[PDB]
DNA sequence: GAAGGGGGGCTATAAAAGGGGGTGGGGGCGAATTTTGACAGCGAGGGCCAGCA
RNA sequence: ACACCCAGCCGC
DNA sequence: TGCTGGCCCTCGCTGTCAAAATTGCGGCTGGGTGCGCCCCCACCCCCTTTTATAGCCCCCCTTC
């Protein structure tokens, strides 16, 4: 159906945000089982540790 | 006249009532005595200026009281009845509040004690096993639940595959009752091998799509 | 490899109805569905009878050996999962009897003595046959008896079977026959029920063994006991 | 770093405020200021 | 009161999947005994005070260095106020 | 009616036959602060126009 | 034989 | 023909609010870990039956 290949190709942009910016607000944080978002590439260059 | 219609003959009589606090000790006591006829004295004596009011236990009920009246004037407090027979009344108005007190100043704490003792009766705390338990997951050779299932399925019988006619009658009788089915309603109610059924009603029922809850079957031929 | 997508911080996430619109599709196969629910089943079955971690891992190995040999689809994965049970607890030297498996599992003993059956048969490996001194420590300290009734109940035990007093009886039955002499000896006792609640055989058994052992007393007792 | 050198010397917050935060107030242009004042 | 509401949810859904199909459960193996041994241990040890956004710290490896060190960690309390916050007021 | 006893059923071993039911596998449903920046209201203004004189 | 996360501690 | 007040259509100051970023340097140590679920299909096992074998155990019977 329309609906599915809209909320796949939704996913797969949440995805795509998800591994190029993280931190932004609204999206939840990708993360791996049992917590630790995982570290993005904003999470690799920007900050103190980048 | 009627049923919700409250009595108020009480009130047109101006008929002045106390209510009066008391102890527990008292109630209890008067609770056992369990309507002998008395439970005990009223007395009363007023002075050029002042007012005295106690109550004196008797002498039976126990085998002093005094009272301390409050003000009244912040509240209306009238008192009304409802009866079996569904006839409501009023009784009057309280004009007097007063509150009973003990005269035992220091031994009426060893009574207090004595009802936190039967006020911490019901309270109940964890205990100390000396012992780890032994009667836990005891070696059986198979489970009362799964025995009993076991069993049951014994008598009860497979479904046996019935002729063609018969199921077609049981099917179309119970589609008299009602026009929709679910597939599991109706192998429970024709007792029939889920293969089979489907294959016998797959020539004359159809699938219908409901976006509902799901996919189901028509028992109708068109 | 995968990641999950968890709950939304900010609101902006969420539609008209809610839902969040983005959540894990958790699709993972079947087949490690079923390996992650057996793994679940073996932890939460061992942790009753409180099993040390390194049989519940053995444990996991043989399941995992024995779901990717595809032999045994036809029998339900809680079999299966009782039978390595029994299976790593036979290969560790701390066997554990059928009945014990079977009050912390859903499954009949007909069912996991066919599926420890079919195991044997197709995995290709072999076990130690029991003996009764493995069983005697768990009786005697689920008993709370001492160390003295302990030795005195093992020495017994392995003298009766080394004279040969019980052709063909169970390992289990002249078991908590020892454990029956060695309590009706000293200050403490334990009545029938006690035992055939502590060993799971019955006390018909017991009785079977107590009158078939009783003669020749003292000679399966130690040097020592303080009778 | 011979202007924040005598910064980590002075304390930390009838006058004007002074010190560190009078420092991060002078560098930020602080649209806002705590104790903005005149000297007619 | 948290973990014993789990164990109560799970002991629930076993008990309606063995009765929906129409039979007696036993209650032995519907009580999952990992639960409230593995949840106690796993906040202990790790100090995150929750079912892993939680109170983080709360528990911590005892200090023996000195017997002072463990009477002053052993009474010790902690403040909730974030640490790297730049405040003034609540420290004083 | 508690306890000991007897009789009988349960367990596994092979094998065949058909079909019902159990089981697993695939697929579908839904504790702190700054600056830049835009939304939205209120308000004034130049313009555009029909009517006045 | 790591990599994250957390905690504690040192000097200013 | 010049003058007048109505609203149309455009601009914009402003209050509050939303968005988004940052919040000292270096270091030594120990410790822990690594959603929510129903339905529809293939494929296999047990339902019978027989019999030998024996220990085990359920159930009923019997005793006092």
């Amino acid at each position: 159906a329309a609906h599915v290949i809209a909320e796949d190709v939704k996913l797969l942009q949440f995805h795509v945000a998800t591994m190029v910016d993280n931190e932004l607000p609204g999206l939840p944080r990708a993360m791996q089982k049992s917590g630790r978002p995982l570290k993005s590439l904003k999470q690799r260059l920007k900050g103190k540790e980048g | 006249a009627e049923r919700g219609e409250l009595d108020l003959t009480g009130a047109k009589q101006n008929t002045g009532v106390w209510l009066v606090k008391v102890p527990k000790y008292l109630s209890q006591q008067w609770a056992k005595a369990s309507g002998r006829g008395e439970v005990g004295k009223l007395r009363i004596a007023k002075t050029q200026g002042r007012t005295e009011v106690s109550f004196t236990l008797n002498e039976d009920l126990a085998n002093e009281h005094p009272f301390v009246l409050q003000s009244v004037g912040g509240q209306t407090l009238t008192v009304f009845t409802e009866s079996s027979s569904d006839k409501l009344s009023l009784e009057g108005i309280v004009v007097q509040r007063a509150e009973c007190r003990p005269a035992a100043s220091e031994n009426y704490m060893r009574l207090k004690r004595l009802q936190i003792e039967e006020s911490s009766k019901p309270v109940r705390l964890s205990q100390q096993l000396d012992k780890v338990v032994t009667t836990n997951y005891k070696p059986v050779a198979n489970h009362q639940y799964n025995i009993e299932y076991e069993r049951k399925k014994k008598e009860d019988g497979k479904r046996a595959r019935a002729d063609k006619q018969h199921v077609l009658d049981m099917l179309f009788s119970a589609f008299e009752k009602h026009q929709y089915y679910n597939l599991k309603d109706l192998v429970d109610i024709t007792k029939q091998p889920v293969v089979y059924l489907k294959e016998i009603l797959k020539e004359i029922g159809v699938q219908n799509v409901k976006g509902i809850h799901k996919n189901t079957w028509e028992l109708k031929p068109e | 490899l995968s990641t999950m997508i968890g709950k939304g911080t900010g609101a902006a996430s969420f539609d008209e109805f809610g839902n969040s619109k983005y959540q894990n599709r958790r699709t993972m196969s079947s087949s490690d569905r079923a390996m992650m629910n057996a793994f679940k089943e073996i932890t939460t079955m061992a942790d009753r009878i409180n099993l040390p971690r390194n049989i519940v891992d053995r444990t996991n190995n043989l399941f995992k050996q024995v779901y990717e040999q595809k032999s045994l689809k036809g029998r339900a994965n809680d079999a299966i999962a009782s039978a390595c049970l029994y299976i790593a607890c036979r290969q560790e030297g701390v066997p554990r009897t059928f009945k014990e498996i079977c009050a912390v599992s859903r499954i009949s003993k007909k069912e996991i003595g066919r599926c420890f059956k079919l195991i044997l048969k197709a995995l290709e490996t072999s076990v130690d046959l029991i003996t009764t001194g493995d069983f005697m420590s768990r009786f005697c300290s689920n008993l709370c008896l001492p160390k003295q009734v302990q030795m005195a109940a093992t020495h017994i035990a392995r003298k009766a079977v080394e004279l040969d007093l019980v052709p063909g009886r169970s390992p289990i039955s002249v078991a908590a026959a020892a454990i029956y002499m060695a309590s009706q000896a000293s200050a403490e006792k334990r009545t029938q029920k006690e035992i055939g609640d502590i060993a799971g055989v019955a006390d018909v058994t017991i009785r079977q063994s107590y009158r078939l052992i009783y003669p020749r007393a003292p000679d399966l007792f130690p040097t020592d006991f303080k009778f | 770093q011979s202007l924040g050198e005598p910064a980590t010397q002075m304390t930390l917050n009838k006058n004007v405020t002074l010190g560190v935060p009078r420092l991060k107030e002078l560098i930020n242009i602080s649209k806002k200021p705590k104790t903005p004042s005149l000297t007619v | 009161r948290g973990m014993f509401k789990n164990l109560l949810k799970e002991v629930r859904i076993y008990a309606q999947k063995f009765i929906d199909r129409g039979k007696d459960f036993n209650l032995e193996l519907a009580i999952k005994t990992r639960i409230i041994s593995d949840g106690l241990k796993y906040s202990l040890a790790t100090g995150n005070w929750g079912d892993q956004q939680a109170r983080a710290g709360v528990s911590q490896v005892l200090n023996r260095l000195t017997f002072a060190s463990t009477l002053s960690h052993l009474r010790r309390l902690n403040s909730p106020i974030g640490r790297d916050g730049k405040l003034a007021k609540p420290r004083q």
